C-alpha cells in the first residue's frame, strides 16, 4: 500500500 | 456501541475458513469490553471510530458489513486479507471517514462513485485488487485528499479530469492498470503534487504541456504507456523533478533543451521511444544527473561536448541510436562513471583519452560503430573493467600492449576488428573471466599455455585469426568451457586428445585449420557435446569409434578431410544426430546395414568419396540433391542420382 513505482 | 459491537459480531460470523488462532477471538462480551479489548477496535466517547483489521486472515465479503451501525468510523484499514466481492456504495456513507484502505484483497467490480461523498477523506488505498471499470469522476470532489493509491488493478477508461480539482493531492499512484485516453491537462493544476506515477498503463495522446506548472513534483513516472507526440519543453519547468521516466512509449520529436533546466534531476529514462534530432547541448547542465538513459531511439548528430559537465554521471545509456561523429572526451570524464553504453551507433574517429581516467569504469560497450585507432592508455590500465565490448569496429594495434591486466574482467569481445600481435599471458590474471571472444582479427602467434589455466572460462572464441602452432594436451584444463571456437586459423599438428576432458563442452569448432593425422581415438567423453565441426583440415585415416559415444551429437561435420575406410555401423548410438556432413573425403566400402535405426537424421552429405553400394532408407538420403550424393564409385543399387 502507498509505495512509489 | 453495544449495538456497534453486536453489528460487528454478526458480520464476523459470516467469515469463512477461520481458525481459533484468529486475533478476532477477542471480540467477546459486547456489552462491556468493546472499546477496551477488541482487536482492531478503538473508540472515542465509547463509539468506534477506528477499525484496523489489516493482516488478520479474514475471509469474507462486505455484503453484510454493518454500514448503518457504525456511523462514526473515521479510519478503516481492512487490507492484507482475503476479502472478495465488490465495494458496496454504502462505504460512501461514512461521512467522517479520513483513511480508507481495502488494499491487497481479492475485491472485484467497479469503484462505487459514492466514494465522492466522503468529503473528509485524506487517504484512499485500493491497491492490488481486481477492480475494473472507470475511476469515478466524483472522487475529484474529495478536496482534502492527500494521496490516492489505486495501483495494480484492472481499471480502464481515462483519468478523470476532475482530479485536477484535488488541490491538496500530493501522491497519485495509478500504475499497473489499463487506463486509456489522453492524460487530462487539468492535472497541471495539482500544485501540491509531489509524485505522479501513471506508468504501466495504456495511456495515449500527448503529455500535457500544462505539466510545466507542476513545480512541486519530484517523481514523474509515465513509462510503459502508449504516449505519442513530443516531450513538451514545459517539462523543463518542473523544477523539483528528481526522477523523470518516460521510457517504453511512442514519443517522437526532439528532446527539449529545457531539460537542462532541471537542476535536481538525478534519473532520466527516455529509452525505447522514437525520439529524433540531436541531443541538445543544454543536456550537459543537469548537474545532478546520475543515470541518463536515452538508448533505443532515433537520435542523430554528435553527442554534445558539454556532457563533461555531468560530474555526478554514473550510468550513460546511448545504445541503439543514429549518433554520429567522434566521441567527445567529456562523455567519459566523470570520476564516478561506471557504465558507458554506446554500442549500435554511427560513432567514428578514435576513442577519447578520458575513457577510464578515474579507474572506476566497469561496463563499456562500443559494438557496431565505425570507430578506429588505438586503445587509449587509460583504458589499457582500467583495472576496474568488468565488461568490455568492441565488436564490429576497426580498432587497431598490438593486442599485447593494448590491454593491461584486468583482475575484475568478466566478459570481453574484440570481434571484428583489426587487432594485431600475439595473445599475451596477461589474460590469465582475469581469474573471473567467463568469456573471451576475439573473432575476425589479425591475431598471430601461438595461444599462450596460460590460457588453458583459465578454468573459469565458459566461452573462448579465437576463430578467424592467423593463430599458429600445435595445441598442447594442457587444453584439457578448461574444465568449464562449453563453447570452444578455434576455427579458421593456422593451427597444426594433431588434435590433442586432452579435449576428451572438456566435459562441459557443448559447441566445438576446430574446422578450417591445419590439423593433421588421425582424429583422437579417445575422444568419447563429451556427454554435453551437440556440435562438432572438424571440416576443412588435414585429418586422415578411419573415423574413430570414440565419436559414436557422443550421444548428444546433433551436428557432426568431418567434411573436406582425408578420412578413409568405411563409415562405422556404430553411428546408431548417435540417435540424436540430425545433420551429418562427410563430403570430400576418401571414405570407401559399402553403406552400413543400419541407418534405418536412426529417425532423427534430416541432413546428410557423402559426396566425393569412394563409397559404393546402395543408399539406405532415410529421409535425408531420399531428399538429397545431386550435390549431396555425387562423386562416389558405385552409387545405389540401380545407379540412381535421385529417388529410388
Ligand atoms: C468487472 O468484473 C466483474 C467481476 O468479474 C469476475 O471477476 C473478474 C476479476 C474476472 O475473474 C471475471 O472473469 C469474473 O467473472 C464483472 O461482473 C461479473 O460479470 C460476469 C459476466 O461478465 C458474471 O458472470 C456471469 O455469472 C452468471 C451467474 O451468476 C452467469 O449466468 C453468466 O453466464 C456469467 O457466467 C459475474 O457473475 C459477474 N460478477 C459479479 C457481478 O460479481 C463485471 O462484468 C466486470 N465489468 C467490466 C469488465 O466492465
Ligand atoms: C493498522 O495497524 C498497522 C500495524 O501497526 C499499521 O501499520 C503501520 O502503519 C504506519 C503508518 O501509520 C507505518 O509507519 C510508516 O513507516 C514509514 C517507513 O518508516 C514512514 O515513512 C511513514 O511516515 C509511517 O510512519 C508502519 O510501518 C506500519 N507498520 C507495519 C508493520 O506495517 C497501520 O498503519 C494501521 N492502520 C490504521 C488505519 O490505523
Ligand atoms: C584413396 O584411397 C585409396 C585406397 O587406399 C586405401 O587406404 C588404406 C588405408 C585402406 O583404407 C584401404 O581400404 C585402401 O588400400 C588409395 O588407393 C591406394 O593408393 C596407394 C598408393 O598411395 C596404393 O598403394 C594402394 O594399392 C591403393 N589402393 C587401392 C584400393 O587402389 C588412393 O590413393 C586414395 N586417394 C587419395 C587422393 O588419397
Ligand atoms: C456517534 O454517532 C451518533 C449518531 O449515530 C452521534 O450521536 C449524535 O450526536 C449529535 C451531537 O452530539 C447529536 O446532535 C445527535 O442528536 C446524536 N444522534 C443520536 C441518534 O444519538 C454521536 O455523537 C457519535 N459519537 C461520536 C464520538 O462521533
Ligand atoms: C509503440 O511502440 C511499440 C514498440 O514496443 C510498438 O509495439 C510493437 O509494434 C510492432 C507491431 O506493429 C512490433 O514491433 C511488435 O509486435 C510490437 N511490440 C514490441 C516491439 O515489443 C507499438 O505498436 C507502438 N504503438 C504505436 C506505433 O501506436
Ligand atoms: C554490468 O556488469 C556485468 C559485466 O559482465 C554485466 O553482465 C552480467 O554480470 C553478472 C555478474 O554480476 C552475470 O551474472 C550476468 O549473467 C551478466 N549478464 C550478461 C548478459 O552477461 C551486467 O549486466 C552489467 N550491468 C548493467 C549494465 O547494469
Ligand atoms: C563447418 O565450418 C565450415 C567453415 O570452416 C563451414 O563451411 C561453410 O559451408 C558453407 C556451405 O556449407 C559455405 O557456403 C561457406 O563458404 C563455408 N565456409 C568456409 C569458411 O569454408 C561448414 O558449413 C561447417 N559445417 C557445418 C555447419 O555443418
Ligand atoms: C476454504 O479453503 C479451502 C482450501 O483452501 C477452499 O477449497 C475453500 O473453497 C475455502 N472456502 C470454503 C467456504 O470452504
Ligand atoms: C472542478 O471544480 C469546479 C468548481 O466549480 C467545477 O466547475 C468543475 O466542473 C470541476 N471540474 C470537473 C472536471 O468537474
Amino acid at each position: 500500500e502507498s509505495s512509489s513505482s | 456501541t453495544v449495538s456497534e459491537a453486536n453489528a460487528l459480531l454478526k458480520w464476523k460470523s459470516t467469515f469463512t475458513n477461520q481458525t481459533s488462532s484468529s486475533k478476532l477471538s477477542s471480540w467477546v462480551n459486547p456489552n462491556t469490553s468493546f472499546c477496551r479489548s477488541w482487536y482492531g477496535v478503538s473508540c472515542v466517547r465509547n463509539s468506534i471510530i477506528r477499525l484496523n483489521l489489516t493482516n488478520t486472515d479474514i475471509e469474507g465479503t462486505f455484503q453484510d458489513f454493518p454500514f448503518s451501525a457504525l456511523p462514526n468510523l473515521s479510519y478503516v484499514d481492512l487490507s492484507m486479507n482475503r476479502f472478495s466481492g465488490t465495494i458496496p456504495p454504502q462505504f460512501g456513507d461514512f461521512s467522517k471517514l479520513i483513511y480508507f484502505d481495502l488494499s491487497i484483497n481479492q475485491l472485484v467490480g467497479e469503484i462505487p462513485s459514492e466514494l465522492g461523498k466522503l468529503s473528509n477523506l485524506e487517504t484512499l488505498h485500493l491497491v492490488e485488487n481486481k477492480l475494473n471499470g472507470s475511476i469515478p469522476s466524483e472522487i475529484g470532489r474529495l478536496t482534502k485528499l492527500h494521496e490516492i493509491a489505486l495501483y495494480d488493478n484492472l481499471l480502464t477508461g481515462p483519468i478523470p479530469s476532475s482530479f485536477g480539482n484535488l488541490t491538496n493531492l500530493a501522491n497519485l499512484y495509478l500504475f499497473i492498470n489499463s487506463l486509456s485516453g489522453p492524460i487530462p491537462p487539468e492535472l497541471g493544476n495539482l500544485s501540491s503534487l509531489a509524485e505522479l506515477c501513471l506508468d504501466r498503463n495504456k495511456l495515449t495522446g500527448q503529455i500535457p504541456s500544462s505539466f510545466g506548472k507542476l513545480k512541486n513534483v519530484t517523481l514523474l513516472n509515465m513509462f510503459e504507456n502508449n504516449l505519442t507526440g513530443e516531450i513538451p519543453p514545459e517539462i523543463g519547468d518542473m523544477s523539483a523533478l528528481d526522477t523523470l521516466s518516460l521510457h517504453t512509449n511512442n514519443l517522437t520529436g526532439s528532446i527539449p533543451s529545457s531539460l537542462g533546466n532541471l537542476k535536481n534531476l538525478a534519473i532520466l529514462h527516455l529509452y525505447l521511444n522514437k525520439l529524433t534530432g540531436s541531443i541538445p547541448e543544454e543536456l550537459g547542465d543537469m548537474e545532478t544527473m546520475i543515470d541518463l538513459e536515452i538508448s533505443e531511439n532515433k537520435l542523430t548528430g554528435p553527442v554534445p561536448g558539454s556532457f563533461g559537465k555531468l560530474t555526478k554521471l554514473e550510468w550513460l545509456f546511448l545504445r541503439d541510436n543514429h549518433l554520429s561523429g567522434p566521441i567527445p572526451p567529456g562523455i567519459a570524464n566523470s570520476s564516478v562513471l561506471t557504465v558507458l553504453q554506446l554500442d549500435t551507433n554511427n560513432f567514428t574517429g578514435v576513442l577519447p583519452e578520458t575513457i577510464c581516467r578515474s579507474g572506476k569504469l566497469e561496463n563499456l560497450t562500443l559494438d557496431d560503430n565505425l570507430l578506429s585507432g588505438p586503445i587509449p592508455i587509460s583504458l589499457t590500465n582500467c583495472k576496474s573493467l568488468i565488461r568490455a565490448r568492441f565488436k564490429g569496429n576497426s580498432f587497431s594495434g598490438d593486442i599485447s600492449e593494448s590491454f593491461g591486466e584486468y583482475p575484475n574482467l568478466n566478459f570481453i569481445d574484440l570481434s571484428n576488428n583489426k587487432f594485431r600481435g600475439q595473445i599475451s599471458p596477461k589474460w590469465e590474471k582475469s581469474r573471473k573471466l567467463v568469456a573471451f571472444i576475439a573473432t575476425d582479427n589479425n591475431i598471430t602467434g601461438p595461444i599462450p599455455p596460460e590460457i588453458w589455466n583459465m578454468t573459469q572460462l565458459n566461452q573462448l572464441d579465437l576463430s578467424s585469426n592467423n593463430i599458429s602452432g600445435e595445441l598442447p594436451e594442457t587444453i584439457s584444463k578448461l574444465t568449464r568451457v562449453s563453447k570452444l571456437q578455434l576455427n579458421g586459423n593456422q593451427l597444426s599438428g594433431r588434435i590433442p586428445s586432452g579435449i576428451r576432458s572438456l566435459a562441459n563442452l557443448e559447441y566445438l569448432d576446430l574446422s578450417s585449420n591445419r590439423f593433421s593425422f588421425q582424429i583422437p581415438a579417445t575422444l568419447d567423453s563429451l556427454p554435453r557435446l551437440y556440435y562438432m565441426n572438424l571440416s576443412r583440415n588435414d585429418l586422415d585415416q578411419n573415423i574413430p569409434m570414440g565419436l559414436t559415444k557422443l550421444s548428444q551429437l546433433q551436428t557432426l561435420d568431418l567434411s573436406h578431410n582425408n578420412l578413409d575406410g568405411e563409415i562405422p555401423s556404430q553411428f546408431t548410438s548417435l540417435q540424436n544426430l540430425e545433420k551429418l556432413y562427410l563430403q570430400h573425403n576418401n571414405l570407401s566400402g559399402p553403406i552400413p546395414s543400419s541407418f534405418s535405426e536412426m529417425k532423427s537424421l534430416t541432413h546428410v552429405d557423402v559426396s566425393h568419396n569412394n563409397l559404393e553400394g546402395p543408399i539406405p532408407d532415410n529421409a535425408a538420403f531420399k531428399n538429397a540433391r545431386p550435390d549431396a550424393l555425387e562423386g562416389n564409385r558405385d552409387l545405389c543399387g540401380s545407379n540412381t542420382t535421385q529417388g529410388l
